[PDB]
């Protein structure tokens, strides 16, 4: 008869892609409604 | 509701809510549970790191016959084939009338062309073939039979 | 790979801890946010807006299952 | 003053040429099947001394289509070159709050495709790295870098705004 | 106690009970199995006989 | 031939043991120069 | 007010005699080798119906010695005596703050010398337990409580002394 430790960077790194894209959304509205809303308010004054 | 939220959150992963005393009780028994859990799906994780070797999903005829996405045919010309033809076990009846017409031909002329399809299918064929033969192709390279 | 990985997170999540300082608040200094990126990785406050609140959780949640994963695999 | 025209200069031009480089070749180099080098197009020998097609890419589809092409450090350059023509853009026609901000944006969350992007290839990958690899990987750093600069210019702009308002 | 617990399952055998002394098995009396047993040459069923 | 989980209260429960007697000392010594050098 | 007492009270003969009873009887009820019950000194069974002296006895002699004899629950009853002994004592003759501290102090660490003893003896028992050992562990918690109403007194005469001075 001729038949007789590591680590898994990719499954969470995914996650830490993904949490990332929430980031920079994040970020996104956070700065449109700051500008938007506080501004339009602002020049919404006078 | 947005700064208890995010002290929910917070909370969950590894500042000071209390006031009350009747939140008290609230946020420890929220602690106590959220630590529970941890523990539980941590160490869950750390058997999945020793434990988790695979198996092998499907080991028996019943399960080929329950199922279409592995293919699986006999010898031409051959005494498992009259076996089919012939069984009235309703598995193997049923298994023999899927395999008559199937197509393409599930059917080989040759254990070289059965063996053949087991090792160039991807594991989406089974050779149904003598325990002898079965057991000697074991022993032979790839070993992947 | 993955050491590099968290460095990158860490930078990434400071800077944008910068960026919603955008009259002043507690991580209006990089150095304090950056600071509160390394606490976050080993085991007080961010919330103030609830702007950055949702990224510091993102954060803690972030490192906390890597933490995890890195001390499963340890154990192994 | 303008430090943060200088360091944003040379963090344009360095990290945007680094991300060049890094798209040329010295991306991964080990033994072949024999060693060679390869940078996610083609690799090339030590016969030895040519050169081949090497990056032959809803597992195999979606992910080795998302390594094949390039295309999130792609993305990265582009958004780079929005960066540093934004920037010259922004040296005169003042528009004291709204281009230096948008550019800062656009080139920080651009350094985040770059970074996200060498994990789309280190992932796809599954013995050593090239050199401009780690160019690319330092590109990121330096342009994030870069991006602190930008964002603590435009809210010292803010502060002269605010300032000088009263 | 998780894992310890989790990665264990044994598969046996005939060898396997052949092979422990924890778990008894056994024959029907004047029968065929037990035929078989008496005059069986194969190691593992000679030693379990 | 003739011959063919659970957990360990004691040994740090003893640390319980040894952590409060330094609590009854340490409020001891505690009470004892607040009354003594305090009054 | 004089619910400190009352609680003092009824805590000092509580926790007291069902200190006292738990060094009765009814500490380990068990299958013998046949079941019987046992109280740290004798084992009595259902032949049955008898008794016979059960406690038999630098692991062994330090251990085993320690769990010999009651060491440990008896200090707890000595204290105790001295917790409501000193009590009593502090029922007239005033001195404002000195005794009830005292008696509190060693009433509180006189519950302690009693969980501590109930430690030794579960460890060193290494099947059910007997109900008056419930009767002395809740009697030690019970002392607890009864220090809390101490303590809790006497920082109110504190206050009554320190409010009173000004």
């Amino acid at each position: 008869g001729e038949c007789g430790s590591a680590l898994s960077l990719s499954n969470v790194a995914g996650v830490f892609y993904i949490l990332v894209g929430g980031l920079g959304l994040a970020m996104l509205v956070a700065l449109i409604e700051f500008c938007y809303k506080s501004r339009a308010e602002a020049k919404r004054m006078k | 509701i947005f700064n208890s939220l995010w002290f929910s959150l917070g909370a969950f992963m590894r500042d000071i809510s209390p006031r009350s005393l009747s939140g008290r009780i609230v946020g420890g028994v929220w602690w106590f549970f959220t630590l529970i859990i941890i523990s539980s799906y941590t160490a869950n994780l750390a058997a999945f790191l020793t434990v988790e070797r695979m198996v092998s999903p499907i080991e028996s005829a019943e399960d080929l016959s329950k199922q279409t996405e592995i293919a699986y045919g006999t010898l031409d010309s051959g005494s498992t084939k009259e076996f089919f033809r012939r069984s009235k076990i309703a598995v193997f009846d049923k298994m023999w009338t899927y395999m008559r017409s199937a197509e393409p031909s599930v059917f080989v002329r040759t254990t070289a062309e059965g063996v053949a399809r087991v090792r160039k299918s991807k594991g989406k064929y089974a050779y149904l073939l003598e325990s002898t033969m079965n057991e000697y192709i074991e022993q032979r390279k790839p070993c992947d039979t | 790979e993955i050491w590099m990985c968290i460095v990158f997170a860490y930078i990434g999540v400071s800077v944008v801890l910068f960026l919603v300082s955008r009259e002043s608040t507690n991580e209006f200094g990089i150095f304090n946010s950056l600071w509160f990126s390394l606490g976050a990785f080993m085991r007080d406050i961010s919330p103030r807006s609830l702007s950055g609140r949702i990224v510091g959780g993102v954060w803690w949640f972030f490192t906390l299952i890597i933490i995890s994963s890195y001390t499963a695999n340890l154990a192994a | 003053r303008g430090v943060q025209m200088l360091l944003t200069t040379v963090g344009a031009f360095a990290a945007f040429s680094l991300m060049t480089i890094a798209v040329g070749t010295d991306y991964w180099l080990y033994s072949r099947g024999v060693m060679t080098h390869s940078g996610l197009w083609r690799t090339c020998c030590l016969f030895k001394g040519l050169c081949k097609q090497i990056d032959h890419f809803t597992a195999e589809y979606f992910l080795r289509a998302v390594r094949a092409s390039s295309i999130f450090p792609i993305l990265s350059v582009i958004l780079l070159f929005m960066g540093g023509l934004c920037i010259a853009a922004s040296e005169f026609y003042k528009t004291r709050h709204n281009i230096i901000l948008s550019a800062g944006i656009f080139f920080v969350s651009a350094g985040l495709s770059n970074i996200i992007g060498i994990i789309v290839y280190i992932s796809a990958n599954a013995y050593s790295y090239g050199w401009s690899f780690y160019f690319g990987a330092l590109s990121f750093i330096i342009a994030e870098m870069v991006g602190v600069l930008a964002v603590h210019m435009f809210i010292d702009r803010h502060k002269q705004l605010r300032a000088t308002a009263r």
